[PDB]
């Protein structure tokens, strides 16, 4: 752990000095413009992407409840459709024979 | 060390907000076909004076303004159709 | 042993390898995050060369997932409007429908009872 | 003797960072402000260009303000319990088929 921490802090100081020199030659130099893409233009963006995300989950909400309604209609058709068919004509008369055997008691 | 940590992490968080999933793009959309319900054609044949909706494809390319107009009219028609309905509240029990 | 354990527990904040291990893992977390930042320096300076250009609007790649998803949701709307229209018109959403399934589940229940 | 040794060791581990830390945190604060600005100044609402790009942007903004007022009048529902009830109704359709065969 001692060797690991000294190597990690060595590479971390290397990353620190790299970040300093990158900021001093390219990043802060890009930020060195007197008009640095002026910050009042910043809050103007808080109507596009946050609204886009809001519309995103609102569409998933509306399609989700639409699929819920479609499955509701499908289940209505299944419940009211009388899915049992009593096996046509032979099975219903055979079942009738079971009830005549059942009321033999 | 603790001080510096408390003084950076939130900023690191929003860096993790921006440098995340930076490799996303769109795909081909020409494979999408059109089967328009004819009631939409009826509605666009009813109110030419008020509805300034252009073609979906002009010069062989998609027009976003016209299709957002079409979805806006679809949503408005849905709004009329649901405000004709008297229902207000929805409640369901999944525990049952 | 009372004194030795006392001096061992009094130095628990910095000496023992436990807290050294957690601060090490925080260091690799910081290093991995900042390395992921630093590897794309050309992409970052591509972002830095994008001011308020109204003539040439600078779109990015993070927002592409949102626009792809909303476009696909619009396509799925346009594909099957008719099913949604017939679904809303015939019966109310989870209202009369909700009621009839509770009364008609009892018929399968009692059918199992016979 | 051993406590002084380990203390001395963490002194040379800790000492060089403290001088550079102040400049590092100040320049990190400035560059994070710049990152906040450039994230706050990327307007993305456009397609293949019709008219002008900014005109297309503003037309989409107005259309989505209309869409947002229609949504704010009509914001009802959820998304995950719908998935759960769809899954359970599909499972009970399967159970209905198997119980018919079993019957």
């Amino acid at each position: 752990l001692d060797q690991k921490l000294r190597l990690v802090t060595s590479d971390f100081h290397q990353l620190i000095l790299a970040f300093l020199q990158v900021y001093d030659d390219e990043l802060g130099e890009c930020c060195q413009r007197p008009g640095p893409d002026l910050h009042p233009c910043g809050p103007i963006i808080q109507a596009t992407h946050q609204n886009l995300t809001s519309y995103s989950q609102l569409l998933q909400v509306v399609m989700a409840v639409a699929d819920t309604s479609a499955k509701a209609v499908e289940t209505v058709k299944k419940q009211q459709g009388e899915q049992i068919c009593w096996g046509g004509s032979s099975s219903v008369m055979s079942l009738a024979t079971k009830m005549n055997e059942l009321m033999e008691k | 060390v603790n001080e510096t940590l408390m003084f950076l992490e939130k900023e690191r968080e929003v860096v993790s907000s921006v440098l995340s999933l930076v490799n996303q793009y769109a795909l081909d959309g020409t494979n999408v076909a059109i089967n328009i319900p004819r009631l939409l054609l009826d509605k666009i044949e009813k109110q030419m004076f008020q509805l300034h909706i252009g073609n979906v494809y002009e010069a062989g390319k998609l027009n976003l303004l016209t299709v957002i107009q079409l979805l806006n009219e679809v949503l408005k028609v849905m709004k009329y159709e649901r405000c004709q309905a008297d229902q207000a509240r929805l409640t369901v029990d999944l525990h049952y | 042993e009372i004194e030795l354990l006392k001096l061992e527990k009094d130095t628990a904040d910095v000496v023992h390898p436990f807290f050294l291990a957690q601060k090490c893992h925080t260091l690799q977390s910081m290093n991995n995050h900042l390395e992921a930042v630093l590897k794309e320096k050309r992409s970052l300076r591509q972002r830095l060369l994008k001011p308020m250009c109204q003539e040439n609007l600078p779109i990015e790649a993070v927002y592409h997932r949102y626009m792809v998803h909303l476009l696909e949701l619009a396509v799925t709307f346009i594909e099957r409007l008719e099913t949604h229209l017939e679904t809303i018109r015939n019966i109310p959403h989870l209202a009369a429908n909700l009621k009839k399934m509770n009364q008609a589940l009892a018929k399968m229940d009692i059918l199992v009872t016979e | 003797r051993e406590l002084a040794d380990v203390l001395d060791a963490q002194i040379e581990m800790l000492s060089p960072f403290e001088a550079v830390a102040t400049r590092f945190k100040e320049q990190y604060r400035t560059f994070a402000t710049a990152l906040d600005t450039t994230r706050h100044e990327l307007p993305v609402r456009s397609i293949h260009l019709e008219g002008d790009g900014q005109q297309l942007l503003d037309a989409l903004q107005h259309e989505l303000v209309t869409t947002q007022r229609l949504l704010g009048e009509l914001d009802v529902g959820d998304s995950e319990e719908n998935v759960q009830v769809l899954d359970l109704l599909s499972e009970l359709k399967d159970v209905t088929a198997k119980k018919d065969l079993e019957l």
